[PDB]
């Protein structure tokens, strides 16, 4: 009886088996990386039949197994919520790690401490599913406080680099400036609604207040990179590939968003909320796409990209479609990840090499890997009838009939001209020109692995757009009508991106050199904030932690009111007390002076 | 209570009839079945106490402080076997001997029925540590920061003493049930006001407020190591059970009397955690991390909402078993190094990588990285102060982020990073410290299975 | 420009002795000295150690304490149609009312 | 990776290959240890365009004080190995 | 005729935009040679107490047992009054309080009058 | 890196400096092999017309144009290789440096394997024993009165004798220990 909360909790569970065998024989063989790579697929396969279910009846459910405590009149239980996000998101993850864990098998086989990296994988998939499937806010705050410290401890995966751990720092900052406000709505949700469970928040909230969607957008913008606490998911990119195609590319980065969409129903009933949050994703979209278009890493493109996709995100929050924000997250899962993989394998095979000034022509000498790349890049400027257009489509349809803000929807067309324009700088810049990298050729991709995974994340972002779009049922009104020109909007825009960019790429040819500009200089920068506000206040912050704080207040004048006086005091009275030449004439005419005083006074 | 008392005091006599090479072995096995025994004080019930008898009772607030005290002696003489190795049988038994002293005290005062015999062994306790930090320190400091804790403490409690007279005076009776029960309100007078601050600033100046905590890192960074154990474990929550315990008289002055202490709290918060950030000692870093901790708890107690009272409960229980590993961890660094400077011994996880792991958990743990007790102590303080106000969580925000970083800070300094190459000292460690580890963070994470065991008599 | 003597010598005899210890943190072929001592089918048991008794142990725990206590397991109560039929009941629901159907 | 464990022959005859490419130098005339200045009459800032060409060649960068006095190839060589940890 | 580079704090000048790197004098090199003996001599004296193979300790820097000392032990004996460090003081040690002081002292007696009054809608508000 | 330092840097030193950052900025602005080719050409010939100023202080002028004009156009983001102090990969093998001296903490379970090794091992150990002892008596009749001035060391004159201060550079751990 019941099937589907057993499947559901069956998944999770066994998503845990080999952190228990982490301390067994097994992880000290070779056979651990493998072990988890069934485990994990093993998995995905048991959790494909919940969402079967769910798409033939909508089934939906909440468990609340274990009863952990009782304060007074609030009950902490640890329950999971089953609903469709949950039901349909966890199958997508599990196959996204799933093909990033056969992946790092090949990526990363001279590390020495390569058990260690899969169990840290393990152990961030088991903290995401922790987190998507709270129905809580106390076991949604475990999961994500555990996503973060997963990524803080996968970031600085090379302990010797100090960059890498200044990363990690820099994330786990972020992160909690994010934690403020996460902390601020739990906080008011408990004092006002008396209750951390969501349906009592849903029920007694019928028009939910400022301060508690304002934190939950707080943290949202920390989690998801938005444009005030950006520069963390660029710099996050020390890490080791793996890293940045599972977390900060389709995964981790879109709890924000996510958290957003889980409150959806109190969402609906603030206007103001939704004004903010339509601002902030335009702003970040923009801000990043500028910021991508005239790099030279190709992690840091892809990483400018995934901040632009999750800015777009917002923006779909922002005008109060939820579960559309929710597709583009499943659609961008499968292209994103696949993206940075093709990423890593260029970098693999090329000698460690990151910046595209020493990629040339690989269209020819390593070609699997150049057509997942085209196939990628074809999905996330939305090309028609491919994962990314039956997200990214609707998104604009939606966003350019809306009574939204203008200026918003203007920054989304150019942040859309932006992707297709970065879009074709990648590719131009690696895939087409003559080769110029060291003349020691070593490329190869003749691995079974690597080419598995990639083949499986193709067929994904082939076919996964139609097959959801197709067998979810309908959460939305569409927009039946259409202005014809308003309907090809976006693949105007998109196609003029292309043009524009390769027209001024294929500059670079000419026999011509010029100084940069001062918006080349401003874009190339990340628009001059990594500096300036890594600079100004934490050096601040630091001097006072040293001046005001340590040595003014609390080694000198702390020091000096109670215990310094006391002593100075003390020893003065002591020195005036004591020094007496041993004279009994003073001695008997102080006596003299105390007799006569005495009658006076006392009678 | 006498069945956990009397062993205690027994371990004295066995102590000195020992073998000059047997005293660790029968102190520790003792001090652990002893602690067995007192694990049964955790039993507590929603109705009034264990009332055993008219001189010594148990709560569920003194319970767990009652069991933390008896677990921590085993730990800290793990943690003096080593550096009191070269040291005389007649010195090591005077030590194990003041170590005994000093948990029958906090033992029989953690019950104390009546008021005024719990004063007597607040103040008790005070001479085996002084006792400990001015004879077994390293350093010349070691004297002046012996004074400090001693005068600094003396001076706030001096006038509670007459406070305590006065109210059997009054009241007739300084028995805490009959103080529970005959309870009548403080009116608003400058008298009022002056036994408010008689009976408030004998607890504030241990636990300790900004301000007053000067004493605190001369005290833990002068001390030997399991001189810093009980300081910062045991020794900080005396002021917080003496203050849970009496305000039970102070209202409704209170409601307006700690707006100060409140004020300072809050903000003295944030200046420890930014000046834990500078900081070129380990062990002033950790005094100073506790210092932020405490003055968390004193706001909690300020509060005076039942929420107030559980958070501070957790997180005075949490604080201590974590400090405690710290304290630990940092003296293992410093036994190898013999430096106690941050920026000397660099790139640690390449050769002690279990020590490394067991760094990283205890810098989780003092981060508050849920679902630790710690942060159910943070979060049930937090709500509580923004029912209060909602502004403090503004402060309240800032302190976690400022918290995390300077944890994060001391991981990354003293493990992260490349070697000393002039240091080839460096032995793997013993099995003795991982030992210690394991038992200082195991009852954490098995306590936050069963939070309910520390979260005091207001759950 | 360019080494001195001194230099051109000191360099050739670090290198020397560099290269002598860089070849001499080789290993022989017995080097790692190892001593013994002992006191579909891979899917097939895979699939009932990792699967199979994880679902029987869930199975068990929700079935029979999870559901012991009310209100544990809740289901969003199925979506209702004109023309189903209630199984529990076994009456029909009456369907729509004939809207006029054009284009 | 799988990149082959480069040894002093494949070093030389890769310092080799990149100077006869350097038309500047006569072929048939540059040997193992023929100096820059002295023996092939070069310019300082041609050195350095060696030395940036090597540097590309071998996909690391020398520092300018170790590489303004690197003055043969077989030093060249040398320098190369004991940066990389070569055997024989 | 290029825009000029103006250092900052925070962003300090190249070296090779010194203009002091450039008027040399052999004043100038006579205490660059001064510099690079003295660091030679460091330099030496650290070599030979690290290649010694009898030892089987800490090399201990005078340097960084100076540095802690002045950063910790030594602030208070140098300490004056005066009156920029007096203003200082006060300021960094009593604004704050009471900035926080009238900030929460405002908000709770806003409470408690909406309390005292009745229209605040406190509704649901059990745990406190 | 491997050379000791000088006090100062010479008006050669400088040029020749100023004119390989240059010429690797110049190439991170001109991605292409032969765009670069030309205009590397163009700017060793336009840093060629004054290659025989024989004044001093005019030629010091041109460099010092030189670098105010560099900074203008230094390609904010240039090309660094990956094992460069500012590339993706500098210290990445950073943490797998065990010092050798560690050997002398295994267990003699471990040491029982790879026997041969460390009789090498105590055998290179004995030869620094004596060689140590050797060098400190070298480097001290060779060092001048009043201590050194640059930190360059003398090598090995006579024919048992080995360089001064050799055992922490020969015994590097490696380039990619692990
Ligand atoms: C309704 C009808 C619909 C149709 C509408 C019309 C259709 C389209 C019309 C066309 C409109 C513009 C198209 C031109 C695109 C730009 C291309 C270009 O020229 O770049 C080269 C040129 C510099 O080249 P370079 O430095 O010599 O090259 C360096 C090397 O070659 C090294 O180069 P590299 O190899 O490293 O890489 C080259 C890279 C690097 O190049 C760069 O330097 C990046 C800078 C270019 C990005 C700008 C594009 C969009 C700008 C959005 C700005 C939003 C507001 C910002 C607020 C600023 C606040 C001050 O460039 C690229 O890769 C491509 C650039 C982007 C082109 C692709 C997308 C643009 C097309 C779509 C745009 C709009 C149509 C949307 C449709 C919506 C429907 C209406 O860029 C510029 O000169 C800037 C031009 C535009 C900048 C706008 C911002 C100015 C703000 C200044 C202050 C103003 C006053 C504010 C006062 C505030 C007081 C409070
Ligand atoms: C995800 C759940 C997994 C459940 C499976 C069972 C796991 C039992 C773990 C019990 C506690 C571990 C003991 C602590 C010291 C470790 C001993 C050691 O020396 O390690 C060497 C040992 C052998 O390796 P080796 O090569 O010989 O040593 C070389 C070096 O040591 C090199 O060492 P390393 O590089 O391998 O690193 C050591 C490792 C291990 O060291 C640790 O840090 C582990 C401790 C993490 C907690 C940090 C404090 C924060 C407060 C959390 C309190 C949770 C306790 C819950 C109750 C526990 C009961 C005791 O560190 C980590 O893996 C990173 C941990 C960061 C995770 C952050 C996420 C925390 C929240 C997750 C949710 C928890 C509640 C779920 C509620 C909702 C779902 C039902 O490795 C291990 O045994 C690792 C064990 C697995 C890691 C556990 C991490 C998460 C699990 C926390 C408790 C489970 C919650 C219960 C729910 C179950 C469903
Ligand atoms: C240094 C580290 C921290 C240590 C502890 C610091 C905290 C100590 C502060 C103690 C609480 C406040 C002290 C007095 C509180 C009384 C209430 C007062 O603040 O309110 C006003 C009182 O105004 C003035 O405060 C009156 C007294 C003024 C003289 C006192 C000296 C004030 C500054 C002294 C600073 C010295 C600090 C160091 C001492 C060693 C309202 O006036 P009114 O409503 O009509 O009368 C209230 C009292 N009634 C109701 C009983 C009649
Ligand atoms: C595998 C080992 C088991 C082998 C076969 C046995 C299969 C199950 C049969 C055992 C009997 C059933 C059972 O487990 O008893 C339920 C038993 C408790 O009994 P109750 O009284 O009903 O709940 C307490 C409230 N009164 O539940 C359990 O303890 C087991 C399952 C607990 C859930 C897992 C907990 C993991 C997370 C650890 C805590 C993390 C922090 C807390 C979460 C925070 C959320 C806000
Ligand atoms: C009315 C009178 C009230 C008296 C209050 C008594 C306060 C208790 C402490 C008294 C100590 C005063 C003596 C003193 O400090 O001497 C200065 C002394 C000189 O050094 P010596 O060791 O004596 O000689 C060595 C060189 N030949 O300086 C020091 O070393 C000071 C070191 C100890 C610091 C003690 C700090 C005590 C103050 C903290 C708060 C206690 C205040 C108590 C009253 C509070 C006010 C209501
Ligand atoms: C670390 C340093 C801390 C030092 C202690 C700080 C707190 C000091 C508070 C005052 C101490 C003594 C208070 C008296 C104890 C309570 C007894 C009481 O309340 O009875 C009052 C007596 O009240 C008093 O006598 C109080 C007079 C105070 C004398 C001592 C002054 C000490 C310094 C005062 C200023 C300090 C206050 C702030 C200190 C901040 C912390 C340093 C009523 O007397 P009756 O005659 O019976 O009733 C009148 C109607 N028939
Ligand atoms: C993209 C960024 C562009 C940056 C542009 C920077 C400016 C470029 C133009 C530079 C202008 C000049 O030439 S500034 C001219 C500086 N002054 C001199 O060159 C005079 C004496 N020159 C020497 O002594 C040299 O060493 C020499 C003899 C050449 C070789 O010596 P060798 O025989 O020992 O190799």
């Amino acid at each position: 009886m019941n099937p589907f909360a057993s499947l559901t909790l069956t998944t999770l569970t066994i998503l845990t088996i080999p952190i228990m065998m982490s301390n067994s024989n097994i992880y000290k063989t070779n056979l651990y990386p493998n072990y988890v790579k069934t485990t994990v697929s093993y998995a995905f396969t048991l959790s494909l039949v919940p969402l079967l279910m769910f798409m033939h009846t909508g089934q939906e459910m909440i468990i609340s197994n274990w009863h952990w405590m009782t304060l007074q009149t609030v009950e902490l239980s640890l329950s999971f919520k089953m609903d469709y996000f949950s039901v349909m998101f966890i199958p997508v993850a599990l196959f996204v790690t799933w093909s990033i864990m056969e992946f790092s098998m090949w990526y990363m086989h001279s590390d020495p401490f390569i058990n260690r990296f899969f169990k840290y994988l393990l152990l961030f998939l088991i903290t995401m599913m922790i987190l998507v499937t709270a129905n809580n806010l106390f076991q949604l705050f475990i999961g994500w406080e555990g996503v973060g410290i997963m990524s803080f401890l996968l970031i600085g995966w090379w302990h010797g680099r100090t960059d890498a751990n200044t990363a990690a720092l820099q994330a786990i900052l972020y992160n909690r400036i994010g934690d403020i406000g996460f902390v601020l709505s739990m906080a008011w949700f408990l004092t006002h609604s008396n209750a951390w469970d969501l349906q009592q928040i849903f029920m007694l909230n019928n028009e939910c207040p400022n301060m508690p969607l304002i934190g939950l957008l707080l943290a949202a913008a920390g989690k998801s990179a938005q444009f005030g606490l950006h520069p963390w998911l660029p710099s996050a990119m020390e890490g080791p590939t793996p890293v940045s195609a599972l977390l900060h590319s389709s995964t981790m980065v879109v709890a924000g968003v996510f958290l957003l969409i889980r409150f959806y129903p109190l969402m609906e009933t603030n206007k103001l909320v939704q004004t903010m949050t339509l601002c902030l994703g335009a702003i970040t979209t923009l801000f990043t796409a500028l910021c991508a278009i005239t790099q030279n890493d190709i992690k840091k493109i892809v990483a400018f990209s995934t901040s632009s996709q999750l800015g777009l995100m917002m923006v779909t929050i922002g005008i109060n479609q939820p579960h559309l924000a929710f597709l583009h997250i499943c659609m961008h899962a499968f292209f994103k990840a696949m993206l940075f993989m093709c990423s890593g394998s260029i970098i693999h095979s090329l000698n460690d090499e990151q910046d595209i000034r020493k990629m040339g022509g690989l269209y020819k000498a390593m070609p699997f890997t150049t057509t997942a790349l085209i196939i990628g890049s074809l999905a996330l400027t939305g090309m028609p009838y491919l994962t990314g257009f039956y997200s990214k489509d609707l998104i604009i349809e939606a966003v350019n009939m809306s009574y939204t803000n203008a200026w918003a929807l203007l920054m989304t067309l150019i942040a859309t001209s932006l992707t297709a324009a970065y879009s074709t700088r990648i590719i131009f810049f690696a895939f087409l020109g003559k080769p110029r990298f060291p003349p020691l050729v070593l490329i190869n991709e003749n691995n079974p692995l690597l080419i598995n995974s990639i083949k499986r994340l193709l067929i994904g972002s082939i076919f996964a757009g139609f097959i959801i779009s197709n067998n979810i049922p309908p959460m939305t009104v569409p927009n039946t009508t259409m202005p014809l020109y308003m309907k090809m909007t976006a693949l105007i825009v998109t196609i003029m991106g292309f043009m524009l960019a390769l027209e001024l790429n294929n500059t670079t040819y000419y026999l011509k050199f010029k100084y940069p500009s001062q918006t080349y200089k401003f874009s190339n920068m990340l628009g001059y904030y990594p500096s300036i506000m890594h600079r100004l206040p934490t050096y601040h912050n630091l001097s006072m932690s040293q001046k005001s704080a340590s040595s003014l207040l609390d080694l000198i004048w702390l020091e000096t009111i109670l215990p310094k006086t006391t002593s100075f005091i003390q020893m003065k009275m002591s020195i005036m007390v004591s020094n007496q030449k041993g004279l009994i004439k003073l001695y008997f005419l102080s006596f003299l002076i105390t007799i006569m005083i005495s009658m006076t006074l006392f009678n | 209570m006498l069945k956990i008392i009397i062993p205690t005091t027994m371990l004295l006599p066995m102590t000195w009839m020992s073998k000059h090479n047997m005293i660790w072995i029968n102190a520790t096995v003792h001090s652990l079945l002893i602690s067995l025994i007192s694990l049964s004080l955790l039993n507590q019930l929603g109705e009034n106490s264990l009332n055993f008898s008219l001189t010594f009772f148990s709560d569920s607030l003194s319970a767990p402080l009652l069991v933390l005290t008896t677990w921590l002696l085993p730990l800290m003489l793990m943690a003096s076997q080593s550096h009191l190795s070269k040291e005389t049988t007649t010195r090591k038994k005077l030590y194990i001997t003041m170590l005994i002293l000093l948990q029958l005290f906090l033992i029989m005062t953690f019950t104390a029925t009546e008021l005024i015999l719990f004063y007597i062994l607040f103040e008790a306790t005070l001479v085996p540590t002084l006792i400990i930090i001015t004879r077994w320190g390293n350093q010349t400091e070691r004297l002046n920061a012996g004074l400090y804790f001693l005068f600094y403490t003396l001076a706030g409690s001096l006038p509670l003493l007459v406070a305590l007279v006065y109210i059997q005076n009054t009241t007739g009776s300084l028995n805490f049930l009959i103080i529970h029960y005959w309870s009548h309100p403080l009116s608003n007078s400058w008298s009022n006001i002056f036994m408010w601050l008689a009976c408030i600033m004998a607890f504030m100046v241990k636990m300790p407020l900004y301000g007053l905590h000067l004493w605190l890192p001369k005290a833990h960074v002068e001390a030997p190591i399991a001189g810093s154990m009980v300081l910062a474990a045991v020794l900080l929550k005396l002021g917080g059970y003496g203050m849970m315990r009496i305000t039970t008289i102070l209202n409704p002055l209170t409601n307006y009397m700690a707006y100060p202490f409140l004020m300072l709290s809050m903000w003295g918060m944030i200046m420890t955690s930014s000046i834990c950030l500078r900081q070129t000692d380990l062990k002033s870093l950790i005094a100073y991390s506790s210092v932020s901790h405490m003055a968390l708890v004193i706001v909690a107690i300020m509060i005076q909402t039942p929420w107030s009272f559980m958070g501070a409960t957790a997180l005075m229980i949490a604080h201590g078993l974590t400090s405690s590993m710290l304290f630990c961890l940092a003296n293992t660094n410093y036994e190898r190094v013999h430096s106690r400077t941050m920026i000397l011994a660099r790139g640690l996880q390449t050769l002690l990588p279990l020590m490394a792991t067991w760094w990283l958990v205890a810098s989780l743990t003092n981060l508050a990285l849920p679902p630790s007790i710690n942060l159910i102590g943070e979060l049930f303080i937090i709500t509580a102060s923004f029912s209060w106000s909602n502004i403090t969580i503004i402060l309240m925000g800032m302190n976690m982020m400022i918290t995390a970083l300077y944890s994060l800070y001391m991981l990354i300094t003293t493990q992260r990073g490349k070697y000393t190459h002039h240091i080839n000292n460096i032995k793997p460690s013993f099995t003795r410290e991982n030992a210690l580890m394991a038992l200082h963070i195991l009852p954490l994470l098995l306590l936050t299975l069963n939070p309910k065991m520390i979260l005091g008599p207001l759950y | 420009s360019g080494y001195t003597p001194d230099e051109k010598l000191r360099l050739q005899q670090l290198r020397e002795l560099r290269r002598r210890w860089l070849k001499d943190q080789e290993l022989s072929p017995r080097e790692p000295v190892l001593p013994p001592r002992r006191v579909t089918y891979r899917h097939s048991i895979f699939a009932v150690t990792h699967v199979l008794i994880p679902v029987w142990i869930i199975h068990y725990y929700l079935k029979y304490h999870v559901t012991a206590k009310p209100y544990t397991v809740v289901e969003r109560k199925p979506r209702i149609f004109p023309g189903d039929t209630i199984l529990e009941t076994g009456e029909v629901i009456p369907l729509m009312k004939e809207f006029p159907d054009q284009h | 990776s799988d990149a082959p464990p480069l040894t002093l022959e494949a070093i030389k005859d890769r310092v080799l290959y990149v100077l006869k490419l350097y038309d500047k130098i006569d072929p048939e005339k540059l040997s193992v240890n023929s100096h820059f200045m002295k023996d092939l009459g070069l310019d300082s800032l041609d050195q350095v365009e060696i030395i940036m060409a090597m540097e590309d060649e071998f996909g690391f960068e020398i520092p300018d004080i170790d590489a303004e006095k690197l003055m043969c190839p077989q030093e060249i060589v040398d320098y190369i190995a004991d940066k990389k940890d070569v055997y024989e | 005729s290029f825009p000029k580079y103006k250092p900052s704090r925070l962003a300090t000048l190249p070296a090779t935009l010194d203009p002091a790197e450039y008027d040399i004098s052999p004043e100038t090199r006579k205490a660059q040679a001064e510099r690079l003996a003295i660091r030679s001599r460091l330099k030496r004296e650290y070599l030979l107490q690290y290649n010694d193979p009898n030892r089987l300790g800490v090399i201990e820097d005078p340097a960084l047992i100076r540095w802690t000392y002045a950063r910790s032990a030594n602030i208070y004996p140098n300490f004056r009054p005066t009156p920029k460090t007096s203003l200082l003081g006060a300021l960094f040690g009593i604004g704050p309080l009471f900035f926080w002081y009238y900030v929460f002292k405002t908000d709770r007696d806003k409470k408690e009058k909406l309390i005292q009054e009745g229209k605040l809608d406190q509704t649901f508000n059990i745990s406190y | 890196a491997f050379s000791a330092p000088a006090a100062y840097l010479t008006h050669q030193q400088k040029v020749l400096r100023l004119y390989k950052r240059a010429l690797r900025h110049l190439e991170s602005w001109c991605v292409h092999r032969d765009k670069y080719r030309y205009f590397a050409c163009l700017m060793r010939a336009r840093f060629d017309e004054h290659k025989n100023e024989k004044d001093m202080v005019k030629a010091t002028q041109l460099l010092r144009q030189a670098e105010e004009e560099f900074w203008y156009g230094q390609h904010p983001q240039p090309y660094i290789f990956p094992e460069s102090p500012g590339g993706t990969s500098y210290e990445r093998y950073e943490c797998y440096k065990v010092p050798e001296w560690c050997l002398d903490d295994w267990h003699p379970s471990e040491k029982a394997m790879y026997p041969d090794y460390f009789a090498k091992r105590e055998q290179w150990k004995r030869l620094r024993r004596e060689s140590w002892e050797r060098e400190v008596k070298q480097l001290q009749e060779e060092t001048p009165p009043g201590g050194p001035r640059t930190e360059a060391l003398p090598p090995a004159r006579k024919e048992g004798d080995l360089p001064p201060l050799w055992w922490h550079i020969v015994t590097r751990p490696r380039e990619r220990p692990m």
